[PDB]
Formats: C-alpha cells, structure tokens, sequence
RNA sequence: CGGUCUCCAAUAGCGUAUAUUGUUGCAGUUAAAAAGCUCGUAGUUGAACUUUGGGCCCGGUUAACGGGGCCUUUCCUUCUGGCUAACCUUGAGCUCUUGGCGAACCAGGACUUUUACUUUGAAAAAAUUAGAGUGUUCAAAGCAGGCGUAUUGCUCGAAUAUAUUAGCAUGGAAUAAUAGAAUAGGACGU
RNA sequence: UAUCUGGUUGAUCCUGCCAGUAGUCAUAUGCUUGUCUCAAAGAUUAAGCCAUGCAUGUCUAAGUAUAAGCAAUUUAUACAGUGAAACUGCGAAUGGCUCAUUAAAUCAGUUAUCGUUUAUUUGAUAGUUUACAUGGUAUAACUGUGGUAAUUCUAGAGCUAAUACAUGCUUAAAAUCUCGACCCUUUGGAAGAGAUGUAUUUAUUAGAUAAAAAAUCAAUGUCUUCGGACUCUUUGAUGAUUCAUAAUAACUUUUCGAAUCGCAUGGCCUUGUGCUGGCGAUGGUUCAUUCAAAUUUCUGCCCUAUCAACUUUCGAUGGUAGGAUAGUGGCCUACCAUGGUUUCAACGGGUAACGGGGAAUAAGGGUUCGAUUCCGGAGAGGGAGCCUGAGAAACGGCUACCACAUCCAAGGAAGGCAGCAGGCGCGCAAAUUACCCAAUCCUAAUUCAGGGAGGUAGUGACAAUAAAUAACGAUACAG
C-alpha cells in the first residue's frame, strides 16, 4: 500500500481548563480578537509553548555550540519574518518573554482591523471569509493567516471585490434593476 | 497456546494428534502409504481407535461431585 | 520466498534515488547487470527524476526503444539497467555525455563530461587471478574481466579502461599520497589523499583520507576509489571537489550568492 | 521421506524442539543406491539445479590406478573381500568407497610384461634395459600378480558419479588390510 | 370550571458506561513486616603497598586552561629490506658537489599475561521522531520550488542530529581483577 | 493527587479530617452531522464455514501457418501482408492476505562459505567436432468416425512442421609424447604409425624460495680455442589451503564444441546462380559479476523453583568409515567409547508470544502497546507425500487420509476467499458482488497484450487541518 501521509494536532487541551483567571483570559482573547471559539486560543498557545520550550531547549546548551547557534538563529530568523519577535531584541533570551497576544495581533483579522480597512474585528472577520481581502496579487480568505512584515504593506481590497473597483454585488444591481424597472 | 482449547478439534484432528506426541515426548520425564503410487478392516480400526483416544471429552464437575457421592 | 524478488516498495528503495514517497506504492527495481542494486542508479529515474527528459516510464521506454542512449558505448533499452559508478551515459541526439559520480551529498549527480572524457572510465581492480589454459585477467567493479592484464596491476589498483576496445590503457597503484574517492559510508561522496592504510589479517583494513582543508576521517578499504595523484585526477570532478563543508557555511554561502 | 534438516533432532542441552516449519525441498534425501556386481545399470537423477546426478544400481568393470607406476587400466571386479563401516556390505557383495575389493590382474600384467619386458625388436631391448632399474616391485603384489586377483581400494563413490574408480593397496595399506583380512 | 421561564460549559461537535515495588527511591520497637539459635554451599562484598617528585623545549586556546616532546638510574628486543637525515670530509659559490658513516622513519618476519572500565571513529535500511529551507490561499502537509521572458531560457534544493546492548578499530592507564623467579625446571650472553 | 466546592456546631475564626471535582488513551454506545484538504477500514484467542463473478497470461523484422481464415495480388509456381487454433519458449515460486504454530526458535545487530547451488543481466570464453545440410526411431492444431447424465473428460483412424524430439561432418601450423619398419653396432640413427580441444571419475606430479661456497657416484645435454668450460635460466594469489592454474595415465548407457532465424545486397575476379562479405535476433561449455538461496559465528527474549535434575532402550555428547545432500554436519547407517546441560536456573509448564523498525506515557529513571502502510519468518481447513522447473515440499499445481460439503440418470464427477467484492456464523444488523489500466511498477516471444498488484470514485463524524451560520446603521420600547 502507499506510504502513509503524517499528520499531527495543532493544538492541546490546558492543564487546567477551569481556572476562573484563565476563564477571564480567554474571554479576554476572543473578545479583543474576536475569536470564534477556544480552539483557536488553544492552538495559539501550543504553538507558542513548542517555540518557547524549543528555545529554553537551546538556551540550556553551551553557548557557541554550533547546534545553539544554528537553531538560535533560524529560530530568531523566523519569529522576526512573521514579526512578533522586534528586531532590537534578536537573542533566545526574549523568545521566552513572547506572549499570546503577539502572535494573535499578527492574524489578518487583527492586521485588516488596524490597517482601517474594517470598522471592527467581526467586520474584518466577515470580509475576510466574503473574499474582499486580497494580500499582494492573491486573495486570502482565511481570518488565521499570519502576515509578514513585507506583507503587511500590500493588503488591500481584492480587486474582483465590489469594494475594490469590481462591478456591484448582487444585492446593489438586483436593487437597481427593480429601481429602473 | 500449544494445547489450548480450539474452535473445532473436529477439524484438525491430525493437529491435534501431534501435540499428543509431544506431549508424550515432553512430559514423559513425570510419567515414568505412498499416495504418489500408479495403483493404491486393520485400517478401520485404526481409524476408529486413533480418533476415540484423541477425542474424550474431560469428565465435568458434576460428574466429579456424583462419584464422590456415590463412593 | 519460494524464490527470488521481483517488486521493490518505494520505502524500501535506496534513499539516495530521491524518490517521491506518495508518487505511488512502487520503485523500479534494478534488473541484474553490472552494479548491486543498492549502489546503481536505474535509467528510468536517471532520464525521469534527474534530466526531466521524460515524464513517465511509458516515455522513457519510447526513448529507449528509439535506442538513443548509450551505457559504456553500448545501446541499452532496459527501463531497469543498473547504472552505477564511473558509468558513461551518451545521449548523441542532445549531444551530451554524462559521467555517474556521487556528490558530496551522497548522490548521483548529473555531471556533464567532453567526449575525449567520455572515451574512456575508471574501474577498481577487485580480483586479479588466472583464468582457464593459464590467461590472466582482471575483474574491476563494475564486472568488466579483463584478459591479459599488466603483470604490477594487483587489487585495489585503478584502471583507466577504453570504452571503444574495453582494454586498459593506463592504471594507478595504491599507495600513500594518491587521490582517492569515498564509495560508502557517512563520508560517500568526499574526495581526499590517502595518509596511512591500517591493516588488520582476517578482518576489514581502514584507511586514511586527509582532504584539501587538512581535514581527517577514516573508512573501510572496501569503500576508497583510487581516482589519481593529488592534484592530477584523471576525471573531472564534480562542483564542489568532493569537499564536505558544514552546516552554518552552507546557510552563509546559500545566503551570499542568494 | 527422507530429510536432512536438524530441527528434528534434540538440542544440545537435551530439549525437545517444537516443529518450526514443514520440511523444505531444500533439505531433501533420497534413497541409496546399494551398487552391485553385475552388468552395468545405471540411471540419472535430476538433482538440484540443472546438474545430474548419476546412480550405479550395477556395475562390474572399473578404472584402477596403479600409483607405484603411474599407471592406470580397466579392469572386472570380482567381489568384495572387505569394508569397514559395515560387514553386511561385504556379505551382500555392495560396492561402496573405501570398499576393498579384489580385480582381475591381466591388463597389468600386459602392461608389464610390454614396459620391462620381465616376468611376474632392438628399440623393446633399449627400452628395457634402460627402465631395466625399476623393475623390482615389492613381494606382496607380486604374489598375487601370481594368484591372478589383486587387493584394491574404491576411491569413487559409485551412489554419486556412477564410476567405480580406485587404486590398489601398497605397502602399509596393504600389510594393514591383509592383517585385517 | 369550560374550551382543541432564566442562566452556565463546549461547539460541527457533545454526552453516557467499563477500564485506565523504591537502582536512583519505600518500610520492618510502640499499628503490615527481623526467621528460636548456630554452622554452612552457591551468590554478593572484601585492609594497605609497586614511577612519585623535579628541571627544561615546542606549539595551541581564552595570566588560567589543557595538548605534545626531551632529561632526571626510566628508551620493548632481534633480523631483513627501502629510503635517507644529521656527522665527517673534497671541490664550486647558508646553498650545490666528491667519497665515507649511515641515526630516525617506513615495510615485513621473529619476540609476546590476560580482561574489566572509559575517550574517539566505522556500523546500526528506509519510513517514524527532533529539526534547516520552501506564501501547499493559511494549516495539517508535500519536497517541492525560485528568477527572468519580444526571442531564447537560467537556477537553488531535497540539509543535519538521535539511537541501548553485542561485534570491529582506536587513545588512555586513575580504579578492580588476572600471570610471573621458591626443590629455581628462573633471566641475559660476542 | 493538585486546585475548587460542600459537611464536620448554639454561632464566627484557625487547624485536621471526610465526600465530590484530574487526565489522554482503549472498548461499547447515544444525540447531532452545512463547506475545503487529508486519510483509515481486524478482532467470538471463530487460521470458523462460503453461493456467485473476477484476481496469470504472453508474439517481435527476427522458432513452426497450404486455417478448405481475412485482405490484397501478378511485387514471385516453394513461403513471405495480417492472422484464429495448436506446438515451442518464458512466466505462473512475483504480488495480495493472515498471525494459527513458534520462548535462543523467529527476529535485530554483527560474522563465515578455504562449506555449496544460482534461471536471468553484464564481460570474457570454444580452427582439435549427405554438409549446396540427416531421420520418424512423430505428433499437436486439422479431416473424419464415436462413448458418457455430467467436467478445462476424451477413445479409434487419417495427415503435416520446429530453436520440439533424435542424429551427425565439414577449418592453420607447429610442437611435444608414445609405438616403432629398417640401416647399423654407433655418443647411434630412423621412414613411418598413432595421440593433444572441452565436460565427468579416479590416481600421481609442479605450484620454489633467510641468506653463501665445494667433492664425488649414476644418467646425460650444450660448447669451444679438444682443453676443459657451461652465464643472464621459470613460477601468481591469500592471514592461511590439497587455492587459481598446469602436467602425466586411463575412464564415461556422458556432455559441449550453432543442421536456427530477420534485414540488406557490398567486394573480387578465370562470368560461374563461382569465391568472399555487412547490421542484428536466438542458442551454447566454463569462469567472473549481479539478482538470489542454503547453512553459519557472538550477544540479546515475558511469567513460572509449591518445575531440580534433564538427555541417552527408539542419537543424547564425541571418534572412525560409508550413504545421502548443491554442499558442512548424528542428517542417516555400522562399529566404537560415555559422554552433553544445570541454582550464572538446565529440563518442564503457561502465554489472549509472529520479531523488529516503531506508538503512548513520564521531569528523569521506568511501565505498557506494537494483527495493522517497511524489513524478516510461517501458512493457505488439519496431518502426510510428490511431478515440473534455476527456484516449491507450491496449494487460484497434483495424490492419500481426517472433517465438512456441491452435482447425479446412483454407475460416477468436482471441492478449498487467512486474494478483490459479497454472504453465513443471531432471532439484533454497518463499505461497492462499482470504473480503469490513465500514474506506480511487474510479467511475456514483449514499446502495443495482461495486472481486483495498483489507481479512481462511492460508502457510519477512525484519526487529523482550515472554517460559514451574519456585518454596518436608524427608529421604537423598558429601567
Ligand atoms: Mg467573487
Ligand atoms: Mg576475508
Ligand atoms: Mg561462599
Ligand atoms: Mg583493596
Ligand atoms: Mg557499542
Ligand atoms: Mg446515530
Ligand atoms: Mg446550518
Ligand atoms: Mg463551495
Ligand atoms: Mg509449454
Ligand atoms: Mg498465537
Ligand atoms: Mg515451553
Ligand atoms: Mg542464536
Ligand atoms: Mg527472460
Ligand atoms: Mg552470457
Ligand atoms: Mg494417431
Ligand atoms: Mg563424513
Ligand atoms: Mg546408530
Ligand atoms: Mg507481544
Ligand atoms: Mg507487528
Ligand atoms: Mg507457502
Ligand atoms: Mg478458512
Ligand atoms: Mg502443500
Ligand atoms: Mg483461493
Ligand atoms: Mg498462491
Ligand atoms: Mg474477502
Ligand atoms: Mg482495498
Ligand atoms: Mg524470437
């Protein structure tokens, strides 16, 4: 039979779920990001967890050890491409000091609700999923893509969109078809 | 796994007739044709001895209480 | 099995082929011929997953059967011809020759040669021994016997043998300071100068191989090539001279020609 | 029947193996070929790969060297006078390697009456005389040159090669073998 | 008598039932557990001691640190072969050159206490795991891809680590064993 | 366990205690079930039983067509295009499925074959063997006459082919070794007649050496300056061999050494259908290589001592000889000795024991799982035995017995889904008896044919990823 196809869960059940504090985070996180579910905090924080505890990882090497200094840096590399990590602040050191919050402000909701395009996060949520939203030359209908720096500048109404000099939706030329009518 | 209870020693009787053997090989410390031929009642009784001493069933608890009682 | 094999799993192929692991459930395996099916590259991906010329076996046989390749100077129309090490690939209709040898990676690399380059190969003296009514011969890698051999040619020694007439025209000795080829282990594909042979009666001799960048490593005879006197081999390398450079290099000059 | 496999056998240690695969053709025996005098039958047998195989059910004439000489001739087989794993193979006459058996002696005879011209044209004389040193043979042989039957040994092995070659005892093999006899 | 409601949790997922010993490192007076006592085989464990100290040389790291050489009563031995340094000398200008002597090194035969332990190297298929690069629309993934393009085309990759024990090669000589000269049947020899 | 909640009284604090609240994985089950990508399908320890269908066939220019086959034709009065059937060659021993048996067995790592077989590929390798080319010692397909209820049943007669079957020559020189007519008695010579490639069997011989010089006995060869002289004299590999190889003498129901085929028509001439000659296919001895196989060296397996002695009469340990094996070997035989393992756990018993790569958990040590995408082993209802072939103890090959079970005119015949679908095992339940060789590669005489291997799609939320079910305003009402 053909080789088997890896997969792997993007993200884990808390040690604790029923935390009051941790209650009032999350409705922290999805409130402010307006996040469908928990899921999404969920997979958020295991994410941050395997780069955090990579980076402990790393630390507890011996400094100068070609695998410290390898995986250091791409690691660094990496966290600043996507842009949590600020490029004043390149050592393993503050990996370690990286939040949630970081990395949830670069999902495209958040990057679409600041940018002005979206008058709040639903908004640009609802936008993002009608495929009104376009990165560069593509458009990107997914409210968890993460944009990069040199992304940042290039997001704009996607040019099929009625917003972006396409012809009207179908509600405004059904309403002005029975308005010449 | 050697002699452990089958679906149907019926089926496998030959089976089951090897394990005898090397029981009788294994534990004998504690108890002291050519069908690829042109042309093919001692036989019978083979046939009738070998398959009764090979199947007799364990006599049952039951059974093992009525002799008790009836001695 | 009730005899021998004749389906090869993709998992199970040699990792080196860089085989797609959900192209499908099967790999070609290497017919019987000159090279162990471990260390022979087949045709099929040689055209296919290496030059791209053709994009699928039924292709690649049309290719074959037109008998536009040549192995060694001879025609072969088997999809599952093992070509290995040192072997010559002529295609005259494009007009190029390649020559099989391993990369630093540890691959077969496509490695383009001239045709005075392409007259002639290498091959590693395995056996040397006399024959029936008393005619020597030679037997090298690749299971070219040879007959009438040059009485100093002993094993392990290099012959430079002629494609056209399949006779040796010239040949190295193993000994301390030669240019050498790693065929196997962890260090396949490297290039050094022989600095000592270890040997030990009854078992696997080592030996000694310092590279242009001083340094050392060691590796069972079996897998050393005598490829010519430092300086001076008598192939073309490939890019890179068979040096192994490390992991951060490799980023810095990846990012300084990028 | 017959197998050569070693599974059947107990373990050194005296254990009584369990049956691990049915028998393989690979490990296969056939039956022996009890060679006997007589006029000569044999028949092939096809054994693994292509190769034959060759079985002497009779045989009564075979190739016998002389070695003292370096001479060798065909020659009958009158029987067997001794063997020695087994004397029920002298009895019934079987004819096996390292059987002794006795040969008629004529063909030898013949051969050196011709090559010294002595008793057990110009260019015979010179022969003669000239190989006249080596004539002399030891006493044992020569007496039964005298009888007519010589002492031999099978070197072949009929079971196998069809062939019933040997060579005729001297010196210590024959001082044994007659002590024996 | 007649007549034909609110909140909390998860969320395209949610509920129900069963199931799910101490090497490091346990305890043995009074609340599990010390056998009635002694002897004794296996097994486990078993006092100390044999080259320490000193004086120099080289080249490495960041004045400390380790890595090598010599000397100090300390070099394995023997034979053969290969090359030949240095050392004597002639001659021509520290370098060539004549003729001797040929250390060291290399190669092989002969000569030989044995392990335990540890360093390093080869070996441990692929897939899997960790993990580098890569805008699969993101992601799970996959080993793809990338750059120019009127015209022809150019080009980077598909890294790296891990793997116990056993076997092999290798540097160590602290620790624990093992053999030797005692009726000398002991060592060496021009 | 942790945290959090509650109870411990006439109340409130501070302790302590008690109850409930943890976790994924696994089994079964309930409800719901819109979109994209992706992917799996075991389980009654029942390796229990199966209706029906399919899953292994294959032809190029190049083995054999007077099919009374097709279609072209005077591009052929021997054939030639294509080609059913049959013979021939190859494959069917690969693949797919399952984990029943199996506790130093399998398996992992690591060794060995100087202990052996090896279709095929690849490279070498054969002047030593009527020929302008031999037979039925012969048949299929086919023509025709028939039996049976029935089957991939077949009887008689008539025909004809080969790369089937069986036979059999033709090709340089030289050297060496024998047997030697005859001349002549020499220091002798010698016309001639033989033999020699390979394969098998036996016997014998060579396969040198740490380094230097002499005297004789016998045989006996080159040479001169007739005296004595006589030089450069041939030997590979391995750590190691009776190794490779070579030589002598014979031996063999004894082999091989091309009676084959496609395309094309070049060169010499004494002009003959004279001589010579090109590119390929298929076969063939031996050696080597490759794919493989067999056995094998060391170390490593869960529970059980309330299993302490086991093995040896019927091989257990070892020696000698033989038989058999492809070959080593108590593998077997005959004669010999009394050996072999064991508290460092033998032997015996249990195992719902195929092993490993791996999976889960854990901070580390550990514990558990691993039928299940790869590697290796075993099996095809259970035992037993075999033909063929390089390769089988084969089972979609054959034969017995055991158990089941189909057809029947009762005389007989045919069976093996632990292959792909689909059923029974209940009276309670679960994927389509779907499409395709387009990719992967495999098989064949082979680019083309075949492939339930494999792929495509369908079908219970297996396990996983992303992610809709509304966004922006105004007005109204109520605290
Ligand atoms: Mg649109
Ligand atoms: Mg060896
Ligand atoms: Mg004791
Ligand atoms: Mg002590
Ligand atoms: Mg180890
Ligand atoms: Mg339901
Ligand atoms: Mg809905
Ligand atoms: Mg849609
Ligand atoms: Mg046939
Ligand atoms: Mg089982
Ligand atoms: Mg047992
Ligand atoms: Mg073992
Ligand atoms: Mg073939
Ligand atoms: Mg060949
Ligand atoms: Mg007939
Ligand atoms: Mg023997
Ligand atoms: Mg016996
Ligand atoms: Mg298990
Ligand atoms: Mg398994
Ligand atoms: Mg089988
Ligand atoms: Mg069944
Ligand atoms: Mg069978
Ligand atoms: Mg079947
Ligand atoms: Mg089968
Ligand atoms: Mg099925
Ligand atoms: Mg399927
Ligand atoms: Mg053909």
């Amino acid at each position: 039979p053909r080789a088997p196809r890896t997969y792997s869960k993007t993200y884990s059940t808390p040690k604790r779920p029923y935390e009051s504090s941790r209650l009032d985070a999350e409705l922290k996180l999805a409130g402010e990001f307006g996040l469908k579910n928990k899921k999404e905090i969920y997979r958020i924080s295991f994410q941050l967890s395997k780069i955090r505890r990579a980076a402990r990882d790393l630390l507890t090497r011996d400094e100068k050890d070609p695998k410290r200094l390898f995986e250091g840096n791409a690691l660094i590399r990496r966290l600043v491409r996507v842009g949590v990590l600020s490029e004043d602040k390149k050592k393993l050191d503050y990996v370690l000091a990286l939040k949630v919050e970081d990395f949830l402000e670069r999902r495209l909701q958040t990057q679409v609700y600041k940018l002005g395009l979206a008058k709040s996060v639903h908004h640009a949520r609802v936008l993002i999923t009608q495929r009104h939203i376009a990165v560069g030359k593509q458009i990107v209908n997914i409210p968890s893509f993460m944009v990069r720096l040199d992304s940042e500048k290039h997001i704009d109404f996607a040019p099929t969109s009625p917003f972006g000099g396409a012809r009207p939706g179908r509600v405004a030329r059904r309403n002005a078809a029975r308005k010449a009518e | 796994g050697t002699y452990r209870k089958r679906f149907n020693e019926k089926a496998r009787s030959g089976h089951m007739a090897k394990l005898k053997e090397l029981k009788r090989i294994r534990n004998k410390q504690f108890t002291r044709p050519n069908a690829n031929a042109e042309i093919l009642e001692e036989e019978k009784k083979m046939k009738k001895r070998k398959l009764q001493e090979l199947f007799t069933p364990k006599e049952s608890k039951v059974s093992r209480l009525k002799k008790k009682r009836l001695d | 099995a009730r005899g021998p094999k004749k389906h090869l799993k993709r998992l199970a192929a040699p990792h080196h082929w860089l085989l797609d692991k959900l192209s499908g459930c099967y790999a070609p395996r290497p017919s019987a011929g000159p090279h162990k099916l471990r260390e022979s590259l087949p045709l099929i991906v040689f055209l296919r997953n290496r030059l791209k010329y053709a994009l699928n076996g039924r292709e690649v046989k049309a290719i074959l059967m037109q008998r536009h390749v040549k192995v060694d100077g001879k025609v072969r129309t088997d999809t599952t011809y093992p070509a290995g090490f040192m072997d010559v690939i002529t295609l005259d209709a494009t007009n190029e020759n390649f020559r099989l040898v391993y990369d630093v990676k540890g691959r077969f690399a496509v490695h383009r040669i001239t045709d005075e380059e392409a007259s002639y190969k290498l091959g590693k003296v395995k056996k040397v021994q006399l024959g029936k009514k008393g005619v020597p011969y030679v037997v090298t890698h690749d299971g070219r016997t040879i007959r009438y051999p040059d009485p100093n040619i002993k094993v392990n020694d290099t012959v430079k043998i002629d494609l056209a007439s399949g006779k040796i025209t010239d040949f190295i000795k193993f000994d301390a300071g030669k240019l050498v080829y790693v065929t196997g282990g962890r260090n396949l594909g490297r290039i050094g100068t022989i600095v000592h042979k270890e040997r030990h009666d009854g078992g696997f001799d080592l030996v000694h191989i310092k590279d242009s960048l001083d340094n050392t490593f060691v590796t069972r005879l079996n897998n050393v090539f005598v490829i010519g006197e430092q300086g001076k081999p008598y192939i073309s390398l490939p890019k890179g001279k068979g040096i192994k450079l490390s992991i951060a290099e490799e980023r810095d000059r990846r990012r300084a020609q990028q | 029947g017959i197998s050569r496999d070693s599974r059947h056998k107990r373990s050194a240690t005296g254990a009584k193996r369990a049956q691990f695969r049915k028998k393989r053709k690979f490990e296969l025996g056939r039956q022996p070929a009890n060679t006997k005098i007589g006029a000569k039958r044999i028949h092939s047998v096809r054994t693994r790969g292509g190769n034959k195989k060759y079985r002497a059910l009779r045989i009564e004439t075979g190739n016998f060297s002389w070695a003292s000489e370096g001479i060798s001739k065909k020659t009958r087989i009158a029987g067997v006078v001794y063997h020695p794993s087994n004397n029920e193979l002298v009895r019934t006459n079987t004819l096996t390697k390292a059987a002794i058996v006795q040969i008629d002696a004529t063909p030898f005879r013949q051969w050196f009456e011709a090559h010294y011209g002595q008793t057990l044209s110009k260019n015979a004389e010179r022969k003669w005389a000239a190989r006249a040193a080596s004539a002399k043979i030891e006493s044992s042989v020569e007496s039964q040159f005298s009888a007519g039957r010589l002492y031999a040994c099978i070197s072949s092995r009929p079971g196998q090669s069809g062939r019933c070659d040997g060579y005729i005892l001297e010196g210590e093999e024959l001082a044994f073998y007659l002590r024996r006899l």
